[PDB]
């Protein structure tokens, strides 16, 4: 019963920025971890970011530091990504990822169908 | 509608008589009382000489309403408008000091020439707004109609909404404030007095040890809420020094003990304890009186003189009783100010039956 | 300074007596009483007993109470911490704190200056010598690149070995877990070492651990298959 | 029988971050509370005494505040000397102290993907009579993952012991190792042997297996 569905994309300039949004129903957001990950299409599944609950804090991956930046909405039941300061290697498919358990052990089975973000 | 102007002018000049008569009255007992001076007192004497400046001139009001149009030249009326501009915001950040005294005074001369000279940079933005418009063959003198208008836009913003905010702060923190602090010695009250029976009643099942644990943590925090000075914290340590000592007596099992050493609870609570939080209620609930005054002065400001000023821009940027029963208002509390002292400020009515028994 | 040491501590069996002795220098006993505060192994703080010397009240903690005894002696200015009986829960570090007197300030500082504590680990097994085995770099495991090694001891019962990498020629890469304790008593031990692939047929690698408690030195090599 | 409840398990930020640990007793404890600092392998420190007041020693970095019954120690800027064990205590009496379950502040790095390795026994051990399997998981980050064992495709439980180094100096990241402890008779009935781990950092869970 649990969907999950991902907004934004498009074509970007370089150096420039975008904000997804990724809402999953049927299940709160809340109480969860949500996660953040490329897809080349010549490349393999990439680490973006994964967010906590409430404040213990957000890990991006070693690419994406500083650039990204994810925020939470448990009222809204969504999460926002945004990207700063791109560059044309940054052209994938962004995929959103729930950690089925509450202990971070990496549970990840509800995927999406994500949006395209290219750049130029 | 001539019966209005007809009926204005006689409440205006006795409102008039009225408060120049309670404001050159509340002048000449500060011009005897100049020993208890406090800031308030200077703050309030500051709004009272702005009143007894707005105080003269409601005579000319009078004759401007009673022949059914306005008579002297317009440099008077803009000396009006001035005058009336200078003692609004002459209040309006008089009690901006007063809430800035109030919090350094609660939460932990120069600025009265300050207040001045703002009110003076706001009677030169109404000295540069009035003149006398004569519509529809009446010659009234309302303001109305690029840069002034922004320019009185930006500063009607600044001064609504820092310092009217700014009073909903300060007063929600110290009413949030004095409330909780007269709530905290009435736990600290309760949970003394009524563990205290507890203990009297646990003989049963050995609840000693749980009922001194809550009086020492709420004993520890009305120590913490001068030769004076000395003795409030002295009472305490005594208090909760037979606290632990019938709490060592409790980890024995000693309960009849524990008991003995419960009765010598009662008599520090007695002679140490129940004379210094009566003293400390009195003076919480003196100061919290205080701030009824403070309360009722800057709330009855804005509910005069305000809805007469929020009715002045509509009729000026762009239905005539909505501006009649707004234009009797803000000019009834020139008078209001003493009416207001003697029945809520407790202060003021010791000295005014003294000064009618003098 | 003042200052408390502790000492007194060591291996016993389950069901025996121990006895920790807590000697303060520089500030007496009678003005100040004395807690022990026990931490097991990976695990949070906990109080179990404290005596005030002037007073003479003695508490424990619930878990501890008939089991254990405390005590002092202000002559040496040194306090006893007696147990009898200790399950295979009471295996922590033990530490001596002090603290003030009601009223004033020291009160307030709740347990200033601390102890370096000791050990007491018990256990119904003796002193033996670990055995090691090589974990081999099997060569289907990321060839071409990097592999990972190590030597794993199994069964050896005092906690403190020590295991280095080719004679300590080898510090970069090398992670060496801690024990875990077995249901058998024992404790078990890894020590693993990540090296470039291409040199595995030309380099050697050994390890040497080694077990002062038993007098234990074992040189194994770890070769590919 | 006051029970103290320290809200952050585990904690990461950088060094120059603002951190906040929050204590929250049962019953009212007054102002009586205090913060110990843990390095591993040494005893506590003092920090915060009556929950407001630091001690005479300490940085003045550190901070502490009271609202009820809920204490907060504010740390405004991390330093290198700042990663350590932080433990919140109720001391309202000598017989009544408990301490927090501790918050660990470690440091705040990108996530690392676990090196996955899988070392059968030797034949020493396994002539022994009994084998152990050890599935190493080398430089990850964070320190939450999950190791699971499909001996023939079938999970297991209980078996399975895991030993987890804290951060290095170098590039302060964990590493774990499994080690699956069975009998002779019970290995040579098996042929597939897995261990399948997950991580944070990590798409599709990761198998490493042999076949003897
Ligand atoms: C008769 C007199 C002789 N003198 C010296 N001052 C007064 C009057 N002063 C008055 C109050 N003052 C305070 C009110 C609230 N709070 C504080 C305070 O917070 N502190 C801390 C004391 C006050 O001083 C009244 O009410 C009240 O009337 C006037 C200035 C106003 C009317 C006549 C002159
Ligand atoms: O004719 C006078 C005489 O002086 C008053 C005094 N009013 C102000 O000084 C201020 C004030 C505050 C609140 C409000 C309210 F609408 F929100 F209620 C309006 C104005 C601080 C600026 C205003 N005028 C005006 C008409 C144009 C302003 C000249």
């Amino acid at each position: 019963q649990v969907q999950l569905q991902e907004s934004g994309g498009g074509l970007v300039q370089p150096g420039g920025s975008l904000r997804l949004s990724c809402a999953a129903s049927g299940r709160t957001i809340s109480r969860y971890a949500m996660s953040w990950f490329r897809q080349a299409p010549g490349k393999e599944r990439e680490f973006v970011a994964v967010a906590r609950r409430s404040g213990d804090g957000a890990f991006y991956a070693d690419s994406v530091q500083g650039r990204f930046t994810v925020s939470r909405d448990d009222a809204k039941n969504t999460v926002y990504l945004q990207m700063n300061s791109l560059k044309p290697e940054d052209t994938a498919v962004y995929y959103c990822a729930i950690d089925s358990d509450t202990f971070y052990s990496g549970s990840y089975d509800y995927w999406g169908q994500g949006t395209q973000v290219t750049v130029s | 509608r001539q019966f209005s102007r007809a009926f204005v002018p006689i409440a205006y000049s006795l409102i008039c008589v009225f408060g120049l008569l309670g404001n050159i009255l509340v002048v000449i007992t500060f011009a005897f009382y100049k020993k208890a001076r406090s800031m308030t007192d200077v703050y309030l004497a500051n709004m009272a000489i702005a009143d007894i400046l707005f105080a003269l001139t409601l005579p000319f009001w009078a004759v401007s309403h009673a022949t059914g149009a306005w008579v002297f030249s317009n440099a008077t009326c803009k000396l009006l408008k001035g005058i009336y501009a200078i003692n609004f915001n002459c209040g309006m950040w008089l009690l901006t000091c007063i809430a800035m005294d109030r919090y350094i005074a609660i939460v932990q001369k120069i600025i009265c020439l300050v207040v001045w000279g703002l009110s003076v940079i706001i009677s030169s933005s109404t000295f540069v707004f009035n003149q006398k418009y004569n519509t529809q063959g009446s010659d009234v003198c309302e303001p109305k109609y690029r840069w002034k208008l922004l320019m009185l836009g930006l500063e009607l913003l600044f001064g609504f909404f820092i310092p009217l905010m700014f009073m909903i702060f300060c007063y929600t923190a110290i009413v949030k404030t004095l409330r909780r602090q007269l709530a905290d010695l009435e736990d600290n009250w309760e949970t003394l007095n009524d563990n205290l029976k507890v203990i009297e009643k646990a003989d049963n099942a050995a609840q000693v040890k749980d009922a001194l644990t809550k009086m020492r943590a709420a004993a520890l925090d009305a120590q913490k809420a001068s030769p004076e000075m000395k003795d409030f914290r002295h009472g305490f340590d005594i208090l909760v020094g037979q606290i632990d000592d019938a709490l060592k007596l409790a980890n024995e099992g000693k309960v009849k003990e524990a008991q003995a050493a419960a009765e010598q609870l009662k008599t520090t609570r007695n002679a140490y304890i129940q004379k210094y939080l009566e003293r400390a209620r009195s003076t919480l609930q003196k100061e919290v009186k205080a701030i009824r005054v403070i309360i009722a002065v800057v709330l009855v400001f804005l509910a005069c003189q305000i809805p007469h000023n929020m009715v002045l821009l509509v009729t000026a940027a762009n239905i005539a009783y909505t501006k009649t029963v707004t234009e009797v208002l803000a000019f009834l509390h020139c008078c209001l100010n003493p009416v207001l002292y003697a029945f809520i400020g407790q202060k003021f009515r010791n000295y005014f039956l003294k000064i009618l028994k003098d | 300074e003042v200052q408390l040491v502790e000492s007194g501590g060591g291996l016993v069996q389950p069901g025996g007596s121990l006895r920790l002795s807590c000697a303060a220098s520089g500030f007496n006993v009678v003005d100040f009483s004395l807690h022990w505060v026990r931490q097991a192994p990976g695990k949070g703080l906990e109080w179990v007993a404290y005596i005030s010397s002037s007073s003479g009240s003695t508490s424990y903690a619930d878990s501890v109470k008939g089991r254990f005894t405390i005590s002092a002696d202000t002559s040496k200015n040194t306090a006893y911490l007696q147990m009898n009986s200790l399950r295979a829960e009471d295996t922590a570090v033990y530490y001596c704190a002090r603290w003030g007197y009601w009223p004033g300030e020291p009160w307030w500082k709740a347990f200033d200056y601390w102890g370096q504590g000791t050990l007491v680990t018990v256990s119904s097994a003796s002193t033996k010598g670990p055995s090691v085995f090589p974990l081999a770099p099997s060569s289907k495991s990321t060839s071409g690149g990097t592999a990972a090694l190590g030597c794993l001891v199994k069964d050896y019962f005092p906690e403190p070995v020590t295991v280095s990498w080719n004679s300590g020629a080898l510090t970069s890469g090398v992670h060496t877990f801690p024990a875990v304790l077995q249901s058998s008593g024992l404790y078990s031990l890894s020590s693993v070492v990540t090296v470039p692939s291409s040199s595995l047929g030309t380099q050697t690698y050994i390890c040497n651990v080694n077990h002062k408690p038993s007098n234990t030195k074992v040189d194994k090599k770890v070769e590919p298959k | 029988d006051i029970q103290m409840t320290q809200s952050p398990s585990s904690l990461s930020a950088s060094v120059g971050d603002r951190v906040t640990i929050t204590c929250r007793a049962s019953q009212s404890v007054s102002s009586a509370v205090a913060w110990y600092q843990q390095k591993p392998g040494k005893a506590p420190k003092l920090l915060i005494y009556s929950a407001s007041s630091l001690y005479s020693g300490v940085p003045s970095r550190f901070s502490g505040s009271r609202s009820g019954t809920d204490f907060t120690l504010t740390i405004s800027s991390l330093q290198p000397e700042d990663f350590a064990t932080y433990y919140c205590q109720q001391y309202l009496y000598y017989s009544l102290v408990t301490f927090g379950q501790g918050t660990k502040v470690e440091i705040k790095r990108t996530v690392a993907a676990p090196s996955v390795f899988i070392f059968p026994p030797s034949d020493s051990q396994l002539k022994s009579g009994t084998a152990s399997v050890v599935c190493l998981l080398n430089n990850f980050y964070p320190r939450e993952a999950k190791v699971q064992w499909k001996v023939d495709n079938a999970l297991q439980s209980g078996n399975s012991q895991e030993s987890v180094t804290e951060q290095d100096s170098k590039d302060s990241t964990y590493s774990l190792s499994s080690t699956l402890t069975l009998s002779k008779a019970d290995y040579e009935k098996h042929k597939v042997y897995a261990c399948e781990v997950t991580h944070q950092g990590l798409s599709s869970p990761v198998t490493k297996s042999f076949n003897r």
